[PDB]
């Protein structure tokens, strides 16, 4: 339940024509938290009083 | 009677911090905690009149002046953090949802509010449809179902099964559209009654986060921009006469040898003169952008921390957006200290392509 698994932003690659690598700075786009969304986790937390 | 544009400008002295770095107008008395939705008062109603839900329960509504003053007006609570908010057509009433798992009617003029809808999960989406043959609430939740309501009685008048929780939906009739987790994303007519219109394979490879429908040169809801959490939008119409080139995505909402960071689009919303868009991002910044010419109009300066909603009165003079965390890095970046704020800013020509 909720964000107890540490946040790691997943790397990853795109281009701009320039290669370039990338960051993902949302935690639902860890292979831990994909399966619920960022207001899901947070009603997780404030039920868990993980504030 | 009154000024199209009327904030003017803040100052500095002819001879320090990161809340505001546009100096937009501060909303008086902001919520508690962080702010979920915004929704500005329809066209029926004189003056302009904003409502934001937030992460402590509760729902506030404010008069707006064209100066940028902003008067608290009342508030309501739910027991449960305000997912989103809307208005009845004629301006008399406030729908909220929440994840108390119901939604709320309240009645502005005499400030009483009475629960007009039930889920198994948190409420998710409201909106008000107005139909020539009827009208009703719709709301989306992470049961999985849509549901459509009268307002009197408490049986719903309709259930629709959706294909996974609903994470966000916008209405404009006849039109509805809906997306859900594991990247769903429905179309509903809503003529005579509600129904299933499309399923579409989405035009986004992440997670659905935000949705709004835009209209045709004759005023018909006619396609609609999607948000992820992967600093990407789709712009996407129902029937183009050349979908391979029609439709499109563009990335936003990224910052930047070093890597790109990639932010969450965490709302969209359409300005309802000039057909432009704004998207608010976890980046702390807010872009305008032309779908047509396909171009970005302007982007701000990065606040300090995210931006969790926007919307625009209803002539688009007035464009509001909340400065709130999002949970994007989950409960160890959440400073329950720092200030919420909802900012206003005079957007229009900002919003008007050359």
């Amino acid at each position: 339940t909720g964000t107890t698994i540490k946040f790691n932003p997943p790397t990853g690659t795109d281009t701009m024509s320039t290669n370039i690598s990338t960051k993902h700075q949302c935690i639902t786009a860890m292979k831990e938290y994909e399966s619920k969304s960022l207001e899901e986790l947070r009603l997780e937390d404030y039920q868990a009083n993980r504030k | 009677f009154g000024t199209t544009s009327g904030f003017g400008t803040s100052g500095t002295s002819m001879f320090t911090d990161n809340h505001n770095p546009m100096k937009d107008i501060e909303v008086t008395s902001s919520p508690d905690d962080s702010i979920g939705c915004l929704s500005f008062s329809p066209p029926t109603l004189p003056g302009n009149f904003l409502i934001a839900g937030s992460w402590a329960n509760d729902v506030r509504c404010w008069e707006v002046q064209d100066s940028g003053q902003t008067i608290p007006k009342a508030q309501q609570m739910h027991t449960g953090p305000v997912l989103d908010v809307c208005w009845s057509d004629d301006g008399s009433k406030v729908f909220t949802a929440s994840c108390d798992k119901t939604a709320k009617m309240w009645d502005l003029s005499s400030n009483q509010a009475i629960q007009i809808a039930q889920h198994d999960a948190p409420v998710k989406t409201i909106h008000w449809i107005k139909a020539p043959n009827y009208s009703c609430v719709m709301t989306g939740s992470w049961d999985k179902t849509l549901k459509f309501w009268d307002t009197r009685s408490s049986n719903p008048m309709m259930v629709l099964q959706l294909p996974e929780r609903c994470y966000c939906a916008d209405v404009i009739y006849p039109m509805a559209v809906v997306a859900t987790a594991e990247r769903g994303l429905i179309v509903y007519q809503l003529e005579n009654q509600p129904s299933e219109f499309r399923r579409i394979e989405s035009p986004l490879k992440h997670q659905h986060r935000c949705v709004a429908i835009f209209k045709d040169k004759q005023n018909k809801p006619t396609g609609f921009a999607l948000g992820s959490i992967e600093g990407r939008v789709a712009i996407h119409y129902i029937n183009p006469p050349n979908p391979a080139k029609d439709n499109f995505t563009f990335k936003c909402h990224r910052s930047n040898s070093a890597p790109q960071d990639i932010y969450a689009v965490n709302g969209i919303a359409f300005h309802p003169v000039h057909g432009t868009l704004a998207t608010v991002g976890s980046d702390g910044r807010f872009s305008f952008w032309d779908k047509d010419a396909r171009t970005k109009l302007k982007t701000s300066e990065q606040l300090d921390q995210p931006i969790s909603a926007c919307c625009f009165n209803h002539n688009g003079n007035i464009f509001a957006y909340a400065s709130s965390y999002d949970w994007s890095k989950g409960h160890e970046f959440y400073n329950p200290q720092k200030k919420n704020y909802i900012f206003l800013r005079n957007a229009a020509e900002e919003l008007k392509p050359r």
